[PDB]
């Protein structure tokens, strides 16, 4: 059985749509656990400045409380069983997953609607959650990684609602309210943004008619007539440095606009990036990895854990990489990270080409491993793209991507475009804004 | 006059149509390098800077 034939069995994704909007979706293999779980589509993105930081205040209460399990009862039950409830919220989707075994499905999915629906948002419960985001975002403020990828977003789509973080500043956390969380819920946890998902020993039938006998209370109106629209961002090529000379090491994070879910350029700028590749200085490689900057990096022990990243959301992305150095050695990445764009935007080789399609291959085939993040790969494909995209299909799309077409996007997205670095630390040999963009473009070419 | 001027300054023809293009050009030049240069030097005239002490 040659890799073909698996990717052909790939038990299929089966998708329904109940009448009030809300669209099931399954995958059974054989497995006797499972993970259910719905994903609404909102966040940060869905969020104006006075209510910014409300949907992570969500998610916060929503395990705390509900109408029909009064308090602590919910996570009484979710432990009766050993299900690992779970829930993350990103700039543009929040979800709620259960991971349970297959024979509690019929209690996951009533655990799922009451929290999803039945909230109770009580206010006890708002004031003690409060001081847990503060000091979670003082925990934030200690996580050097995430402060730098917030400082991109804020840099890069200066204005726009995807500049707001996902927690929220800390004033609209100590000045929130009922009222005003409650807005956010009944204007986005509505059925047709609402994904339900499960994938292990899920019956799609089951899924379909638990769904009918839980979930379609769920609405699809809104209010009066108030329809939170979609308001497209713009990529502002800026640049923001916090320098502090105190923190060890300088995170340094840059990146241009890259493409939206929708443009099929994604897969060939991801093999683009798998040419650069990911670099940690307890990696063992050395040396001898195949990605040029990795080589030099290690060979002249320069950054400690640069890494490229695609983060890519429904209209526009950021198209770049993120590298942790000492502070001098900044202005000589800079210098070598670029080198190296340019390189695929003027002499990518097949020979590469064939290597970063087999680490794209890789990638995808090892991330779909597990209920998790099978059920996750579900819930977001319907919603970026509005179907599961199929292995094979994800394998066609890399075997029409070669040199010319990764020099062509690359060239489309890389060369002579404005960047958005943003710094960190001891950022002082980072080079100028003019610097950065000066290196965007090679006068050989 | 004229002929004893002329023979002190031959070039005076010349000289005066070289001037004649040198007002023209660096009349073109200048502006286009000064807005080169507040072009490239725009990004320190826009900082902003700001300060956030613990
Ligand atoms: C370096 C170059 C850029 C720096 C700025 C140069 C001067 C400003 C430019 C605008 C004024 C000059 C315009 C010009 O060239 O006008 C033409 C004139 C010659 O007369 P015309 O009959 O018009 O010539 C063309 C038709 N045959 O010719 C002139 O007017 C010439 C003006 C005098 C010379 C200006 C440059 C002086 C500095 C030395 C440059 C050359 C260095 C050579 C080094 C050794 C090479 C072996």
């Amino acid at each position: 059985a040659t890799y073909a034939q698996a990717l052909q069995s790939v038990p299929e994704t089966q998708v329904s749509q109940l009448d009030n909007g809300l669209r099931v979706a399954s995958e059974q293999s054989s497995q006797p656990t499972c993970t259910v779980g719905v994903w609404i589509d909102a966040g940060s993105r869905y969020e104006n400045e006075k209510n910014n930081g409300a949907g992570y205040f969500v998610e916060h209460l929503a395990f705390k409380g509900t109408k029909n399990r009064p308090g602590s009862a919910l996570e009484k039950e979710v432990e009766s069983m050993g299900a690992h409830l779970n829930a993350y919220s990103t700039r543009e989707h929040t979800a709620y997953y259960i991971k349970a075994l297959s024979k509690d499905l019929p209690k996951a999915v009533e655990l799922l609607a009451d929290i999803v629906q039945n909230c109770s948002l009580e206010d006890s419960q708002i004031e003690k959650e409060r001081d847990v985001i503060l000091q979670e975002l003082q925990e934030n403020d200690s996580s050097m990684r995430d402060v730098v990828f917030d400082y991109l977003h804020a840099t890069a789509f200066q204005g726009t609602p995807l500049a707001q973080s996902v927690e929220g500043p800390s004033e609209n956390v100590r000045k929130l309210s009922r009222a005003d969380l409650t807005e956010y819920v009944s204007q986005h946890y509505k059925a047709p943004r609402m994904v339900l998902a499960a994938a292990g020993g899920v019956e799609h039938r089951q899924l379909l008619d638990l769904a009918q006998k839980h979930f379609s209370s769920l609405s699809g109106t809104y209010v009066e007539d108030a329809v939170p629209a979609f308001t497209p961002c713009r990529f502002t090529g800026s640049e923001i440095r916090h320098r502090d000379d105190a923190l060890p090491l300088a995170h340094v994070a840059i990146a241009v606009e890259g493409p939206g879910w929708a443009n099929p350029d994604n897969v060939p700028l991801q093999v683009a990036n798998a040419i650069i590749g990911h670099y940690d200085s307890t990696y063992g490689g050395g040396t001898h990895m195949s990605s040029t900057l990795a080589s030099v990096a290690a060979t002249r022990k320069l950054c400690q854990s640069f890494q490229t990243f695609n983060i890519c959301y429904a209209e526009t992305g950021l198209l770049g990489a993120h590298f942790v150095c000492d502070n001098m050695s900044i202005d000589d990445m800079m210098f070598f990270l670029q080198g190296q764009w340019m390189r695929l935007c003027t002499s990518a080789t097949e020979s590469e080409v064939v290597r970063g399609k087999n680490i794209l291959r890789n990638a995808l085939v090892s991330h779909l491993d597990g209920t998790t993040p099978v059920c996750e790969d579900i819930g977001r494909s319907l919603l970026t793209y509005g179907r599961r995209i199929p292995l094979a299909e994800w394998e066609s799309r890399i075997a029409e991507v070669d040199a010319s077409v990764v020099r062509e996007v690359c060239s489309k997205y890389f060369y002579d475009q404005c960047p958005a670095v943003a710094g960190l630390g001891p950022i002082e040999q980072l080079p100028d804004y003019n610097r950065i963009r000066s290196g965007m473009f090679w006068l050989r070419f | 006059c004229t002929f004893l001027r002329w023979a002190s300054e031959p070039e005076h023809d010349h000289r005066k149509r070289m001037g004649l293009k040198m007002l023209m050009m660096m009349g073109l030049l200048l502006p286009l390098v000064y807005a080169m240069k507040r072009h490239k030097w725009s990004v320190l005239k826009s900082r902003k800077l700001a300060y956030r002490p613990p």
